[PDB]
This record gives C-alpha cells, sequence and structure tokens, in this order.
C-alpha cells in the first residue's frame, strides 16, 4: 500500500520564514500553530486585517467615518456582529481555543511591533476570537452569498485601494 | 481588500496544511499536504432571496392581511472630520422574511439569507483540509456549514471529487432566474424554511474520464463524459447558460490529454488561446477583405496571419480584443453575434461563426479606430501595452480575458494615456500538486506574500510570473531548514 | 477561477494532480 512520509513532530514553537516571506509555522499543539499563524498574518497583512475586523464589528463608521457607513448599516441591519458573538459561543471548545489563539497571535504581533501598525487601525486592538468568526461570517454570508449590491439594487464591486 | 490572499504552512504533531487563504481567515481554503488537497471556485449558489414587499397601512401585505413589522431602535457612532463621533439612530425593520432595506427608487426589499444557523464554517474547512481519508473529508463537507463554492478534492490514495457546494433553500417551484430576481413578498407561497443536504447537489467522484474541472461554468460538464444532466436536479440550483470559452478550453485541455506529468499539467495551465478568434475569424476575414477601405483590408491581413495566441509579441491581439468588445459586448459574453448558437450537445465547440458578416466588418471598422486611440496603432505588441507593474518591477504581460478563451487569466485594465494597462483581476495564487510520495508542488502568488509598507515581499514574485517560473513549494522540514531566512520563536500561554 | 483534479489512470506516474487557481482582485 505504501504509507506517506513520517509526519514531522515539532518540539518547539517557531516560524521559519523563507526568502519570499512565506511563514512555515511549527507548533507543539494546535493552539500554538494558530497563534503563530495569527502573528504571521499580522506581520504580512496586519493593517488591512485590523480594518476588516473593525468593519465586521459594525464599527467601520465609528472608526473611519462616512466611507465605511453603508457597510456598517448593512452589517448592523443583518445582525452580523451579534450573530458572530453567538457563533463564537457555539464553537466546540477545542476549536474555540484555536480561534482564541489566532486572535492572541495578532494582538501579540501588534504589541511587540507597534511601529508596524498604522495609527488609525490601532483603536481596533485588541481583537478576539469572536472578531475572527465575525469577519468570516461577513465574508461568506454577507459578501459572497448575499451582497449589499444585489439587495439594494446597486451594482459595481468594491472600490477601496 | 477583502479578497487578498496569503500563503502559509502550518505544522503540529497531529496535522500539516500548506496553501493560500483570504487574509483574516484562520484556516486555509486553498490547501494541500502530504495526503490531500482542495481548491475552490465561485459557483454563485443562490443562498439568499430578496423579496419585494407591498407596503400598506404602516405594515406589509401578506397572505391577504396587513402584518406589522418587527422594529427596533439601534444606533451607531459616525466619526466626524474633526476626530469626534456623533450618535446616529438606525431603525432595524424586519418582516417574516428577514431585515428590510429601502432602495433609492422606493422599493422595500426584505432579504432572507439561508444558513444563518451554521456556526461551523471555519471548523468545517479545518476538518476538510486535515481529513485522514476521503470518507472523513466527505463527512465534514456534509455538515453544510460552508454556504457556497465549487470545491474540488484530490488525494494520494487516488480519489478525486467535484462538489457544487453550498446551502440552497428547498423550493417547490421557480427556476434560478426567478429566485435571483425580486420574489413576491406578499405570500407564504415563496417563504422557504429548509435547505438541501449534500447528496441533493451536483457531485462527481472518480468518473470514467479520469478528471474533474470547473472554471466558473455551470456544473453540467464537470467531466467528460458527463455523469449527469440538468434534469437530474432542481432548476433553481444553477444556470443553464452558455459555457465560457475558457471553461470550454478547461474541458478540452483535460479530456484530450493523457499520460500526464506534473510538467505537462503545468504547461497546460498556461494556455492562453484566443478561442473566440477560432470561432469568428474564418467568417470575419474574407468578409473584411471585400471592404474597399484599405485600413480594414490591412487589419484583416494582420488578424489572418496571427497564430491566435495572447503572447507578448502579438501584433494582432489588441485589435482582436477591440473587435470582440463590440461583437460580444464589453464582457465578451454576448451570444447574439454568432451563427451557430451554444448547445450542451456540443459544449466545447459552440457557439460558432459570424451571423452577419457585413455588420461585423462595420464593427471591425470601429474597432480599428478604438484600437489606434487606446494604444497608438493597430499593431502594437500585446506585451508592450499589457504590463505587470508592482513597485519598481515592470514586466511583459501575456495571456488575457477568460471569455475570449484564455485559460490563464489577466483581466487587463483600460489603458492609461500611454496605452499601458495592468491586471485588475486574475491569476493570484497558482499551485500545481502531484500526490506522489513525497508530494511535489509548485506555485506563485502574483502580488507577493505581504502588503505592509516597505516590504520586500510584495513585488518579488511578479517577474517569475512573467516567465512562468514557478517556486517549488517546501513542505518537508529539511527543505524548509535549507531555505530559512528568518526565525521567529514564539510561545503561547492561554 | 479554474480548478483541475486528475485521477491516477490519466497520469504517467500514477499519482493524482491538483490545480489551485483562484481569480481575484489585485487591488494594486
Amino acid at each position: 500500500p505504501q504509507a506517506p512520509i513520517a509526519a514531522y513532530k515539532p518540539r518547539s514553537n517557531e516560524i521559519l520564514w523563507d526568502g519570499y516571506g512565506v511563514p512555515h509555522i511549527y507548533g507543539v499543539d494546535a493552539p500554538s500553530a494558530f497563534y503563530g499563524y495569527g502573528w504571521a498574518q499580522a506581520r504580512s497583512h496586519g493593517d488591512n486585517i485590523l480594518r476588516l475586523y473593525g468593519e465586521a464589528r459594525g464599527k467601520g463608521a465609528e472608526y473611519w467615518g462616512p466611507d465605511y457607513e453603508q457597510t456598517t448599516v448593512w452589517l448592523l441591519t443583518n445582525g452580523v456582529p451579534e450573530r458572530a458573538q453567538q457563533w463564537y459561543a457555539q464553537q466546540s471548545p477545542d476549536f474555540r481555543a484555536n480561534l482564541d489563539a489566532f486572535a492572541a497571535g495578532i494582538n501579540a504581533y501588534a504589541q511587540q511591533n507597534p511601529d508596524d501598525i498604522s495609527p488609525d487601525v490601532r483603536q481596533v486592538l485588541p481583537v478576539s476570537g469572536a472578531d475572527v468568526v465575525a469577519h468570516a461570517h461577513r465574508l461568506m454570508n454577507f459578501l459572497y452569498v448575499a451582497s449589499p449590491g444585489r439587495t439594494l439594487g446597486e451594482g459595481d464591486p468594491p472600490d477601496l485601494a | 481588500d477583502y479578497f487578498t490572499l496569503y500563503e502559509a504552512h502550518l505544522v503540529t504533531p497531529d496535522f500539516e496544511i500548506y496553501g493560500a487563504t483570504q487574509i483574516g481567515l484562520p484556516v486555509i481554503r486553498f490547501a494541500f499536504n502530504q495526503r490531500m488537497g482542495i481548491t475552490n471556485t465561485v459557483n454563485g449558489m443562490v443562498g439568499a432571496t430578496n423579496y419585494r414587499l407591498t407596503l400598506q397601512d404602516g405594515g406589509y401585505l401578506y397572505d391577504g392581511q396587513v402584518r406589522p413589522f418587527e422594529r427596533r431602535q439601534a444606533s451607531y457612532r459616525l466619526r466626524q472630520a474633526d476626530g469626534t463621533t456623533v450618535d446616529k439612530p438606525l431603525e432595524i425593520r424586519s418582516s417574516v422574511h428577514g431585515p428590510v432595506f429601502e432602495r433609492a427608487d422606493g422599493t422595500a426589499v426584505a432579504v432572507r439569507v439561508a444558513g444563518l444557523d451554521r456556526p461551523g464554517m471555519l471548523e468545517q474547512y479545518f476538518d476538510m483540509i486535515t481529513a485522514d481519508s476521503f470518507d472523513d473529508y466527505e463527512a465534514a463537507l456534509a455538515r453544510m456549514q460552508v454556504p457556497t463554492f465549487n470545491i474540488v478534492y484530490a488525494d494520494r490514495e487516488g480519489t478525486i471529487n467535484y462538489s457544487f457546494n453550498g446551502v440552497a433553500p428547498k423550493r417547490a417551484e421557480g427556476d434560478i432566474a426567478f429566485w435571483q430576481g425580486l420574489v413576491p413578498g406578499d405570500s407564504s407561497r415563496y417563504l422557504w424554511t429548509e435547505t438541501h443536504p449534500l447528496d441533493d447537489l451536483p457531485r462527481v467522484t472518480n468518473p470514467p474520464g479520469g478528471f474533474v474541472q470547473n472554471s466558473n461554468d455551470p456544473p453540467w460538464t464537470p467531466t467528460w463524459p458527463v455523469t449527469y444532466t440538468p434534469k437530474d436536479f432542481p432548476s433553481y440550483l444553477a444556470p443553464q447558460t452558455p459555457h465560457s470559452l475558457r471553461a470550454q478550453q478547461s474541458v478540452r485541455l483535460m479530456s484530450e490529454n493523457d499520460d500526464l506529468t506534473l510538467e505537462r499539467f503545468m504547461a497546460l495551465q498556461l494556455s492562453h488561446r484566443a478561442v473566440m478568434a477560432d470561432r469568428t475569424l474564418p467568417d470575419l476575414i474574407p468578409a473584411a477583405l471585400i471592404d474597399p477601405d484599405p485600413e480594414v483590408q490591412a487589419a484583416a491581413r494582420l488578424l489572418a496571419a496571427w497564430d491566435r495566441e495572447f503572447t507578448s509579441d502579438s501584433r494582432a491581439a489588441l485589435l482582436f480584443e477591440e473587435w470582440a468588445r463590440l461583437f460580444a459586448g464589453q464582457n465578451f459574453a454576448g451570444q447574439a453575434g454568432f451563427a451557430t448558437p451554444w448547445s450542451l450537445d456540443k459544449p466545447v465547440s459552440t457557439p460558432y461563426g459570424v451571423r452577419d458578416p457585413k455588420a461585423a466588418v462595420d464593427q471591425l471598422r470601429t474597432a480599428i479606430a478604438n484600437t489606434k486611440r487606446k494604444y497608438g496603432a493597430i499593431d502594437r505588441p500585446f506585451g508592450d501595452a499589457s504590463r505587470m507593474i508592482l513597485n519598481d518591477v515592470n514586466v511583459p504581460g501575456a495571456a488575457g480575458y477568460g471569455n475570449l478563451g484564455s485559460f490563464r487569466v489577466f483581466t487587463w485594465s483600460d489603458p492609461d494615456e500611454n496605452g499601458v494597462r495592468t491586471p485588475v483581476h486574475g491569476e493570484t495564487w497558482v499551485a500545481m500538486i502531484e500526490f506522489s510520495t513525497p508530494v511535489r508542488a509548485y506555485g506563485l502568488m502574483s502580488y507577493g506574500n505581504s502588503r505592509q509598507p516597505g516590504t520586500t515581499h510584495y513585488s518579488d514574485q511578479i517577474e517569475r510570473v512573467s516567465r512562468a517560473d514557478f517556486r517549488e513549494l517546501l513542505l518537508r522540514r529539511e527543505q524548509v531548514e535549507a531555505a530559512v531566512q528568518e526565525r521567529t520563536p514564539f510561545n503561547f500561554k492561554p | 477561477s479554474n480548478s483541475w483534479a486528475v485521477a491516477p489512470g490519466k497520469t504517467a506516474n500514477g499519482n493524482a494532480l491538483l490545480l489551485q487557481n483562484p481569480h481575484l482582485s489585485w487591488t494594486t
């Protein structure tokens, strides 16, 4: 039959980054790997991650003003932030700990490297497991499946680069 | 912002995942490892309904009676130009269907989204990509917590699978177009409450043709020969519209080739054929050569000598695009110009031909003018106008628009004042994996692995993309140790 | 986006092949 190659068994927690900035995250258990993964993402994409999490809280208008307001109304009206709190509580305990670790990795990157976080997303920190669930919820159900454009009778895709 | 991908590799004593995912997601949607891997494409699963309400006496009409709205007074803060915030009131009205929005034209619309009771999306993906076997993969998929996407799977035991995945409401009538528009909001006739389980959805496993595929086409030729037809499923799951020329190429590239190597598989992915030129130039060229305008004749001879590939050195491709914009619309998806219409009975060789050659030559006349205005000439090299530019890296483009038949896609922008255009959409994360022992995998990310200011890892892959020079993906510890340039120890205490 | 999976019988070496190929915005 032929078995696969022997799985590697990490003995310490470390990110080995290669020459293209790809993180190879080794964790001694699941929560450690998810923490490493959040650290890495914060390093490579921290600012836009924090912005996105802020929006998924329904706090885009509060944090960043009128350009974020229609998304705020869409998400609050569709009850997205509160639903994310519920989905978060409804996680299995083990997976919840993975989500908590991921969020803790982001917070930790930011805390250790505050120079790398843009001023106007600093107010988003700290992030939580529930923020992670919320961003995924808004992406899947309220961008991919149900877009504001199709409900409101608008059209052209997002426009903020 | 939302759509940006990131490449990573996670290893613990109990699992290993490699691949790409949308930033902010804690699981890898485009994942593989030593055992298995998946990918995704958009299927547009119609997971929500927008209902047109009839407003009457401060409520809405429903099954013959006026019914009051669920109303709550919420609020949010709005940041002012001077850094303060003000409290803004926000009424959240709701009907039995769901939350109510008012369009600018006065239409009251209630949106009803399925699967709001599915908290396990992230965990489902996580269990899918760390599955020990295909049966475990399928049991995870079957939970129905991932509300959309075509999802394709392969593994080292030899199994492949395509699934038209998502959470689809059960309805008793109406086709996809009906349920995509405004459904009447005045009757329980159209109020769905249940959704389809996985075995109600189009799926294919280890089919006789020995491959599966999806290139955003409706799921009716996921393989060849097909294993089902549209009448085997409810008419509201997916459109029965003409398959794009890209999707037609997808089927051909897989079906017509055999004894595939990873190398050949990779070469086939670079396919950048102007299939639309194959379908139209046979009728267009002779019609155009009849025209008295010497510029149209010259345009016709330039197109006739073209090998119909979107290569960097092509002198005809820009002109051909501009003609196609008119003949088949700005999206290149229009069908009214063809002589022989698309048919599911000939799904990779229709539509075909030019219905009205004389009108098409008039379109060519206009396209010549459009081409000179956009690009400075009718015969500018494709890859001199089409460039991939990140920071100070500026490299020649190749391949192009999917609806013209290019498999590898670069949705070129409108040109600037010098005729230079760059990709707004297309190839991002591209990986090809063979589930040998050990696995062998290659990939590239067009726009690098970081977007933080001053990073050296935003523009460092695009030159390799311009030459299809793929990175070997490094999953084995010893490979990783040979390549490491930075080590970040960490420790996590809950 | 594109997606391919190829069964062992259609390959020379006898191992399945997978293409991951999402098409998304560049947002340059």
